[PDB]
């Protein structure tokens, strides 16, 4: 009665989807990541817990080139040594989870290439408004 | 430190029945299980039981029930909560029970079990 | 699994008499929206199953004035005024309460004789 | 007009595998749901699965779970199966279905008596 | 189309595990009756209704009930909670005195030990120069003999100044819903045949875990969670024997444990706004507390495990059960609250059975103490105050705690004892299937499209 | 129960050189602690988890194996290192192995 | 707040154009007479009633842009 | 052995550098800004001091034209009685300390002028995006 697509597009509703399939739902899991006499402090604690990782993450969107588009183009290209993947197969076939573990070892490496390009970008755009 | 100091060396009668006291000091002494062990000539190692000093709760081998028992008493101060003594009363003696015992206590890994024994006692030498 | 149980199994009752059968849940069936989803159910041999109730007492669009659903958390009692030979057959409770489905185990309405 | 168009019966040999159609008509196929609802003398009524058309969001139950995957034609508004090595317990009379997005089971299909 | 360019997703589903401090909720009917009837209805909030349990498909997440966290925090929490109940009560200081105490008033009989005894002895007043002589009635568990005449003292008078329950305050268990914070997630087991370790196929985020009260009880976990169809026995490593076996029984066994005295307390004066509840005059008969199972539902319920055990230690095998070995009185035997008073109520008469490879009720006697040292501190003890009238409480034996002896030298039977130990296993019989991940978005993949200038 | 039972029983060597010693348990699935004995003194935890060094154990000492099959090898022996060497899963023991200046 | 404006088409704008048709049966007033007569205070009391309607069409217009922006990005 | 460069590139590395080789290095002073019985609430306090102080900087930031650049072009024109000096001077001889105390006089009018730029310029677009 509830239906399967209701539960779909809860919180971690699309965990075991295909990743193809879970990029049509992430504000779903980014608008859950915010809000939600000695017991004050724990739960106070927590509070600024959550808030100060949101604010971390949001930071190292705002050095990349998307302050808020929730999906971003960016302009390095992808190593294929990095996954030697086809697309068709990724977008199809694995989770989130599952692509986790296969680029866990392959990062650190692609941010620095992020904060590199996006600081290019950045000189590039002042020279171009510069000559302007 | 964590150190087991035991009794001295005790001569008994067939019969009889010896009390065998493991002083433990250097660590909270209500956490961790102690076992006893025994060491018998041509016959190895044989497990006699274990005591958590938490509440006392014990575990006896299947083979010694009805004659051996275990006792603890811990420390009751804000001050040395540390140290606490085992006890182990061994009944029923009989020729073969000539062995020396160890009181041992595991280590504190996290992949630690319970039965790799870390900390030993200097033993114990019991001739009946 | 939420598995269903329904009690009683069979009811012979007299046309015209009364009837009433319990169905009991191992969880609760409330979802996050406050209306728990419970679905009383026909089956006719020879025919595809139907709806009675879809709610727990928002009884289906079609339903003469003597079905209706009660209960409350984990049990749950139907009540029919007169049983009627449309009113024959086997009945089910159900939740769309959360995934995974459950149904119940099958109530037989019969005539004493 | 508000109909589950099914198949036929399907007198399937066992080891094979079996497909369903549920060429269903008279509204959008989009907003309602396709569910899966088995009937045995036996047990009563049992459940194999969902398929969302809407998300592309399927999903079966345990017992059905390692067989069928469930995918749909939205053109053409024909659900599908695919079953995998039945057993005799698995022939039954099955039923395409309809939910909404918190509503309920408006219409009823046929019923396929699959028997292996 | 082959240079494929990198792009991030923000919000993406995808967790690892992790160790935060959870958060307490009970329910709001607990909510409507208010100020300090039982702990925390200040220290937590009441909850959002509904807790969205949404399922979760195509998914293998590894759980391991024994080196879970949030049982730690909550055998943390409970026991700081304990403590944060008992500072606004009165304090026995003055009450650490000579007693003089004899014989109650009943038949007595040489062989005969009598579990009560009426304890006179001096005690202050409101005013700092008079004082009374005042009496009450003690068990035989709380005085023990200073040393013709026969004077006491109670035990903990050597070791720890004692701290009276405040009798407004309550012991009963109201359940407490555990909540993850922002950021985290609760996962939930809805797997059947689940023993606790390794891959469960059918996990579910939750908001907050469901209904767990707190019992105290050290064997024979009261008004637990039931199975679903089987009986599930569970343990971190079986071959090993240091490790606990919890049994998990699907049809409950009813006991029915009872106080049949009819006490009378008696309000004492200490000092100016001090109150000491002490026992008056017994009311009838002096009579044994006990507590009664049914014989058929025990034995039947022996046997279910008897069968469940059998699957992990050969079918040809005699299981037999025994009492415990020795320790503490609050170990050797099982302990619970009923109603506000404490009872030590002894099992040698329902784990006394062999089991071989092929309208009636037992009464088990009761004893109680009324100061309790619960987790065995240092300096803590807690005099729980007496109740008036006959006591009577119905509960649901649930669970077991069972351990094996180390049999070697060709041990065929596996005789099986019950002990309490930690506390913990009570806890870790009902978050079983809860674990805590930490959501992480920004995931990164990539695709075929590339930003513009 | 569980019957430990050591191989070389034994095992007379040079100093500087190698030794294997080896352990073969009934039932397989679970770990292997290694113990040594000196002559006339208090024992002591060389390996636990079949393949993990205990504290102050120097990395010589190298413990292996799976199933029922246990290894534990010693490189470049010392005269300290001749000693009794006995193998313990939970509450069973072996006989023990006795290393020998050859 | 700034998650609300962010999951739509803007962060920092704080005067967004966006993609939605006005349903006129939402209000059913004239441009002039509302941004000339009524406070803030007396348009939120006119549109109360019709809200979380209009944060769930501006949600789904900013994910069928982000997949439209994606298709087009995709094609180049 | 660790390079020179390597301590430029640390936290408040090209504070005496000159300005135009310290423009290059600006995510690291950004980052560093963030994330990083009793004694619990004033480290609580601090924590929300940091993130509080964070969000006036973004929201400054944010009601100006640029959200998460990190290098915002702008359109008020230089007032040239605030500094009077050559471009190449200042992007070759001084640093950011010294420049500070060169426009700390003047300062909260660049502020308002800025708010005043992104008023208009924002009136101005929606009057664009009107008659489109
Ligand atoms: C609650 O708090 C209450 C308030 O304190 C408390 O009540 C008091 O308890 C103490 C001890 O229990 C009482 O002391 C005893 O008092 C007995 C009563 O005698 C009084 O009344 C007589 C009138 O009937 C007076 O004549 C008498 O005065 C005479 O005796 C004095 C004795 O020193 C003397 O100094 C005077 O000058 C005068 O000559 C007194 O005022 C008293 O009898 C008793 O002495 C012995 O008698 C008992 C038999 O009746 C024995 O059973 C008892 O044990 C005593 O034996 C002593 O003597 C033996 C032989 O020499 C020794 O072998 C014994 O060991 C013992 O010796 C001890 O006591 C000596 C003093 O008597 C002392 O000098 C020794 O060094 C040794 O320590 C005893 O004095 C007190 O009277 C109570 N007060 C009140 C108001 O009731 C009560 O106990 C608390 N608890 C409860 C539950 O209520
Ligand atoms: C396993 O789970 C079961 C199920 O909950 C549980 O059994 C229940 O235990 C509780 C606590 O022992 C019982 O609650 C007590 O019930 C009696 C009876 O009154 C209730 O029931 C009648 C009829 O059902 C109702 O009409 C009535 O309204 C009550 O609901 C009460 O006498 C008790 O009240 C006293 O204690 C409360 C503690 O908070 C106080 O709030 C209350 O005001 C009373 O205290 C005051 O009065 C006393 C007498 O005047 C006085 O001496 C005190 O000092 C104080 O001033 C209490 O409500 C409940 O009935 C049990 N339910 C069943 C079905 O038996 C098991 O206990 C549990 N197992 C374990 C081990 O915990
Ligand atoms: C634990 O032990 C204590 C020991 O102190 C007991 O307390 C005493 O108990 C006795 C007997 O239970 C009490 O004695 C009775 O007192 C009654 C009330 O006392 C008034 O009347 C007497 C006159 O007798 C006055 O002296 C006194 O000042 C009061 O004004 C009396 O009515 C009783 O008398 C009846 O019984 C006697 C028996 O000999 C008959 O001869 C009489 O005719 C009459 O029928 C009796 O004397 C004593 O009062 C208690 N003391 C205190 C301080 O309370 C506890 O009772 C005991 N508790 C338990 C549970 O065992
Ligand atoms: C775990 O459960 C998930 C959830 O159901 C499941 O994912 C599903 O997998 C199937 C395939 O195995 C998906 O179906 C395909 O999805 C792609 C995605 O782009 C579509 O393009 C496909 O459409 C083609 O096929 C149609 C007919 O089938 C044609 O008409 C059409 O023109 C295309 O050619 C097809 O629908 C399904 O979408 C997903 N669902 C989700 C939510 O991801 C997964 O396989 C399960 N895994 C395991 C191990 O059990
Ligand atoms: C009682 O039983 C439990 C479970 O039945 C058992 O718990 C497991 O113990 C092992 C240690 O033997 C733990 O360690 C892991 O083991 C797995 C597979 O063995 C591996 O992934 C890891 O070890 C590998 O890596 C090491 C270093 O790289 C190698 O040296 C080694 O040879 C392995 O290849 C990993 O460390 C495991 O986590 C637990 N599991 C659980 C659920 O607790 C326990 O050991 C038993 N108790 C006793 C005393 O034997
Ligand atoms: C304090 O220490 C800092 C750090 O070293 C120091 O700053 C340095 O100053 C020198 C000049 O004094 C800089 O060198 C120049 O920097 C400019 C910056 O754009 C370059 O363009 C220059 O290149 C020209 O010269 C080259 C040969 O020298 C030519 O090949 C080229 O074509 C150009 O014509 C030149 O490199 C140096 O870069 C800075 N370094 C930093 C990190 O700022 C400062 O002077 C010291 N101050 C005091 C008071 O001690
Ligand atoms: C605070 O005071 C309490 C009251 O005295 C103490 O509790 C009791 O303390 C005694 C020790 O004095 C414990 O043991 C008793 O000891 C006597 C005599 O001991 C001899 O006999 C035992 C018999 O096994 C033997 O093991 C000894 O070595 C001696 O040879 C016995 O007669 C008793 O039966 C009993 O064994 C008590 O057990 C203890 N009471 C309880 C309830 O545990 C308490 O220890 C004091 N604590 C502090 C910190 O001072
Ligand atoms: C994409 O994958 C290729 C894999 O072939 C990467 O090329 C290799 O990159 C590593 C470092 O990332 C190079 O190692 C370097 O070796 C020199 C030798 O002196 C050492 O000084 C460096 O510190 C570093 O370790 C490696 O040589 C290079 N392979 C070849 C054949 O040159 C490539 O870097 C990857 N692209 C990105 C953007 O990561
Ligand atoms: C487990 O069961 C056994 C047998 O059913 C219990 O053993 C029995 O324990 C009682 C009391 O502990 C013994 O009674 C005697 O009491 C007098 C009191 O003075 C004392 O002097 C004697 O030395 C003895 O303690 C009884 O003899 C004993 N029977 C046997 C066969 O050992 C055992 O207590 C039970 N375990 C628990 C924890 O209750
Ligand atoms: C009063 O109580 C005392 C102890 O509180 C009794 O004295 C002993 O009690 C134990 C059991 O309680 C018996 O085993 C002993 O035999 C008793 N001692 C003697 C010498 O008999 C005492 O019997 C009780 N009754 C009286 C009248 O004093
Ligand atoms: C525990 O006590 C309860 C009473 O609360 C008993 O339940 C009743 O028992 C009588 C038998 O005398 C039956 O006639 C009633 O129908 C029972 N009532 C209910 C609600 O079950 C119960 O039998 C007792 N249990 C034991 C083992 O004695
Ligand atoms: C454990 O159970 C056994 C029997 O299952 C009980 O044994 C009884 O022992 C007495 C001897 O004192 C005999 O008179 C009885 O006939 C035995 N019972 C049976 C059924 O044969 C034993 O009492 C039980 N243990 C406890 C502590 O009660
Ligand atoms: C990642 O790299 C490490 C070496 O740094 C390697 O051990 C590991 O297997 C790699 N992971 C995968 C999934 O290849
Ligand atoms: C808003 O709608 C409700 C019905 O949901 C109605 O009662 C109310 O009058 C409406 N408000 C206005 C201002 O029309
Ligand atoms: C800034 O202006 C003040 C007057 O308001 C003046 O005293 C000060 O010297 C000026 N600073 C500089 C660096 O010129």
């Amino acid at each position: 009665a509830v239906g399967i697509g209701a539960v779909f597009l809860g919180f971690l509703g699309a965990a075991g989807s295909t990743m193809g399939a879970a990029s049509m739902t992430l504000t779903v899991q980014a608008r859950n990541l915010l809000s939600g006499t000695v017991w004050g402090i724990k739960q106070l604690q927590a509070r600024v817990l959550a808030v100060e990782r949101y604010l971390r993450d949001q930071q190292l969107l705002g050095i990349w080139g998307c302050s808020g588009k929730l999906i971003c183009c960016t302009n390095v290209p992808w190593n294929s040594s990095w996954s030697n993947r086809n697309l068709s197969e990724i977008w199809d076939n694995m989770t989130w989870l599952q692509w986790d573990k296969e680029i866990s070892n392959y990062t650190q490496i692609i941010y620095g290439l992020l904060e590199e390009s996006q600081n290019q970008q950045e000189k590039n755009e002042q020279d171009l408004l510069a000559l302007d | 430190q964590v150190q087991l100091v035991q009794s001295g060396a005790v001569i008994k009668t067939p019969g009889s029945s010896v009390k065998i006291s493991c002083r433990a000091s250097g660590y909270n002494f209500r956490d961790y299980s102690i076992h006893w062990v025994r060491l018998i000539p041509d016959k190895g190692f044989e497990w006699i039981g274990w005591i958590k000093p938490l509440w006392g709760a014990v575990s006896y081998a299947r083979q010694l029930q009805g004659r051996v028992s275990m006792t603890r008493q811990l420390s009751q101060d804000p001050d040395d909560p540390d140290w606490g003594v085992a006890y182990m009363e061994f009944s029923g003696l009989t020729p073969a029970d000539t062995a020396e015992y160890f009181c041992v206590r595991r280590g504190s890994c996290d992949y630690c079990g319970d039965f790799p024994w870390q900390y030993w006692g200097q033993g114990t030498v019991v001739v009946v | 699994d939420v598995l269903m149980t329904q009690t009683p199994l069979s009811l012979p009752v007299s046309l015209g008499g009364q009837a009433s059968i319990s169905c009991r849940s191992s969880q609760s069936v409330v979802y996050s929206d406050g209306d728990t989803y419970l679905e009383w159910y026909l089956q006719k041999p020879g025919q595809s199953p139907k709806l009675l109730i879809y709610k727990v007492s928002r009884r289906f669009s079609g339903v003469p004035d003597r079905f209706s659903g009660s209960g409350s958390g984990t049990d749950f009692t139907l009540k029919i005024s007169r049983v009627e030979t449309e009113d024959l057959g086997v009945y089910y409770c159900f939740q769309g309460s959360h995934v995974p489905y459950t149904f119940g185990g099958g109530t037989k309405l019969e005539i004493k004789r | 007009q508000v109909q589950l168009l099914q198949s036929g019966a399907e007198l399937v040999r066992p080891g094979a595998s079996v497909t369903l159609s549920c060429k269903a008509s008279g509204y959008a196929f989009s907003d309602y749901e396709i569910h899966w609802v088995k009937q045995t003398p036996v047990r009563g009524l049992d459940w194999i699965g969902a398929f969302d058309p809407k998300s592309g969001a399927s999903a079966s139950n345990q017992k059905v779970k390692g067989r069928a995957i469930l995918t749909a034609d939205k053109s053409s508004s024909t659900a599908y199966m695919e079953l995998r090595s039945l057993t005799s317990e698995d022939s039954a009379v099955y039923y395409c279905t309809r939910l909404r997005y918190f509503g309920y089971f408006d219409v009823w299909g046929t019923g396929t008596t699959v028997t292996v | 189309a082959e240079n494929l360019w990198v792009t991030v997703y923000y919000g993406v589903p995808v967790w690892k595990d992790a160790e935060t401090t959870l958060f307490c909720a009970s329910d709001a009917k607990a909510y409507e009756t208010e100020k300090h009837n039982v702990w925390a209805t200040h220290a937590c909030v009441p909850t959002d209704p509904n807790p969205q349990e949404i399922h979760l498909e195509n998914v293998t997440e590894e759980f391991n009930m024994w080196k879970n966290n949030m049982v730690e925090q909550m055998h943390t929490d409970i026991i700081s909670l304990w403590d944060q109940s008992l500072k606004p009560c009165v304090k026995l200081t003055p009450l650490c005195v000579t007693l003089q105490c004899t014989n109650v008033t009943n038949n007595i009989t040489d062989d005969m030990r009598g579990e009560l005894k009426n304890c006179s002895f001096n005690m202050t007043t409101e005013l700092r120069d008079k004082k009374q002589k005042v009496y009450s009635l003690f068990y035989r568990l709380d005085v023990v003999q200073i040393n013709s005449n026969k004077e006491y003292r109670l035990i903990n008078c050597n070791t720890s100044a004692c701290t009276q329950a405040c009798p407004k305050v309550s012991f009963e268990p109201i359940p407490i819903h555990y909540c993850a914070p922002a950021g985290f997630a609760i996962l939930k087991c809805k797997d059947k045949k689940f023993n606790g370790t390794g891959p469960c196929p059918s996990v579910s985020t939750v908001q907050c875990t469901h209904g767990i009260k707190p019992v105290v009880s050290t064997q024979l976990l009261l008004n637990g969670s039931l199975a679903e169809e089987e009986v599930m026995i569970r343990s971190e490593n079986i071959t090993n024997n240091a490790k606990n076996i919890l049994v998990q029984f699907n049809t409950p066994v009813q006991i029915n444990c009872t106080r049949p005295n009819n006490n009378t307390r008696k309000s004492i004066r200490i000092g100016p706004g001090q109150a000491f509840y002490a026992t008056g005059d017994i009311i009838g008969d002096i009579r044994q507390a006990h507590c009664n199972v049914s014989k058929a539902t025990w034995n039947e319920t022996l046997g279910k495990v008897v069968k469940q055990l059998r699957k992990h230690f050969g079918n040809n095998t005699i299981i037999r059960f025994a009492n415990s070995s020795g320790g503490d009185l609050e170990v050797t035997t099982h302990s619970f609250n009923c109603g506000g008073e404490f009872f030590y109520c002894n099992t040698s008469g329902l784990f006394n059975s062999t089991w071989i490879s092929n309208n009636d009720s037992i009464t088990l006697p009761c004893r109680i103490k009324q100061i309790i040292n619960m987790w065995q501190r240092i300096g803590q003890c807690m005099y729980a105050p007496p109740i008036q009238g006959v006591i009577r409480c119905v509960s649901n034996i649930t669970g077991l705690i069972l351990t094996r002896d180390g049999g070697s030298t060709n041990s065929t039977t596996e005789t099986f004892r019950p002990g309490g130990g930690d506390m913990r296993d009570n806890w870790r019989s009902e978050l079983y299937k809860y674990k805590v991940v930490k959501i992480e978005p920004l995931g990164v993949a990539p695709t075929r499209c590339k930003r513009r200038v | 129960e569980i019957v430990l039972t050591q191989s070389p029983g034994i095992l007379s060597l040079s100093p500087g050189e190698t030794a294997t010693l080896f352990c073969k348990a009934s039932q397989g699935g679970n770990a292997m602690t290694w113990y040594q004995k000196r002559r006339g003194q208090v024992p002591r935890l060389l390996i636990y988890d079949t393949s993990r060094r205990a504290s102050g154990v120097p990395d010589r000492f190298v413990g292996s194996g799976s199933g029922t099959d246990f290894f534990l090898t010693i490189n470049k022996l010392d005269r300290e290192d001749f000693a009794v060497y006995y193998c313990q899963q939970f509450e069973f023991f072996g006989l023990g192995s006795e290393l020998e200046v050859h």
